[PDB]
């Protein structure tokens, strides 16, 4: 296991290997965080997501 | 759904529910975002008119959607439930909140590598609870295995398509049933759960030897966007 095989790249959502390297994207609805792995909901209500 | 658990507050937020005239619930649908609901293409036959409901996980204690445009997959076929997908545009957004929410729609690629290859996703719906019985007045969920390719065809006495996939139980006596037609299949990935399918049909309901049979939706992604647009 390497990249996106290695627990998902580390990536929240999507993993994709680009060059040889891991880049992390995010479903509609969220951002992309800083560190290039997390997503960010950017509202209430994100998809995805129980309510609790 | 025919074992399984209550959908307890918040928990499956994505499922709509399919009512006739006389607001009986006959399908679900998942909720893909605040104007469209994804569901099975042969649940549209099922009635002559109807609207779509959510955030009720309760039949009998109490928001109404009427639909807009209903799009359906050009080559679905009664004969096989190929092509088994249909998206609606509703005439007014659905407001989320407590119980309505959509669910995520992946990627296909990753879909394929990631999601599919866990070990379940989870079904839920408002169908008979026993094969011969009435519809839930509860929303109901059950974590259901995803089935081997292979096994699944062995099982079936239909044929299983790359349009399709199963999951479920061969002995456990736990499945969707009718009424739950048209509902999610979700698969949570790091607490993010992403449509995965659609309930489609299944040769009764938790018989020994079957499966449920489920629309696969990363086979209609790209089908998906352009229908939303
Ligand atoms: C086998 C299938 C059928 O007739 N097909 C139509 C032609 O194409 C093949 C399937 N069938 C007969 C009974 C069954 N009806 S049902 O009880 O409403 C139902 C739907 C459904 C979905 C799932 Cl995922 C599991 C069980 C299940 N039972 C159904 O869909």
């Amino acid at each position: 296991r390497k990249l996106c095989s290695l627990d998902n790249g580390d990536c929240d959502q999507f993993c994709h290997e680009e060059q040889n390297s891991v880049v992390c994207s995010c479903a509609r609805g969220y951002t992309l965080a800083d560190n290039g792995k997390a997503c960010i909901p950017t509202g209430p209500y994100p998809c995805g997501k129980q309510t609790l | 759904i025919v074992g399984g658990q209550e959908c307890k507050d918040g928990e499956c937020p994505w499922q709509a529910l399919l009512i006739n005239e006389e607001n009986e619930g006959f399908c679900g649908g998942t909720i893909l975002s605040e104007f469209y609901i994804l569901t099975a293409a042969h649940c549209l036959y099922q009635a002559k008119r109807f609207k779509v409901r959510v955030g009720d996980r309760n039949t009998e204690q109490e928001a109404v959607h009427e639909v807009e445009v209903v799009i359906k997959h050009n080559r679905f076929t009664k004969e096989t439930y190929d092509f088994d997908i249909a998206v609606l545009r509703l005439k007014t957004p659905i407001t989320f909140r407590m119980n309505v929410a959509p669910a995520c729609l992946p990627e296909r690629d990753w879909a394929e590598s990631t999601l599919m290859t866990q070990k379940t996703g989870i079904v839920s719906g408002f169908g008979r609870t026993h094969e011969k019985g009435r519809q839930s007045t509860r929303l109901k969920m059950l974590e259901v295995p995803y089935v081997d390719r292979n096994s699944c065809k062995l099982s079936s006495s239909f044929i299983i398509t790359q349009n399709m996939f199963c999951a479920g139980y061969d002995t456990k006596q736990e499945d969707a049933c009718q009424g739950d037609s048209g509902g999610p299949h979700v698969t949570r990935f790091k607490d993010t759960y992403f449509v995965t399918g659609i309930v489609s049909w299944g040769e009764g309901c938790a018989r020994k030897g079957k499966y449920g049979i489920y629309t696969k939706v990363t086979a209609f992604l790209k089908w998906i966007d352009r229908s939303m647009k």
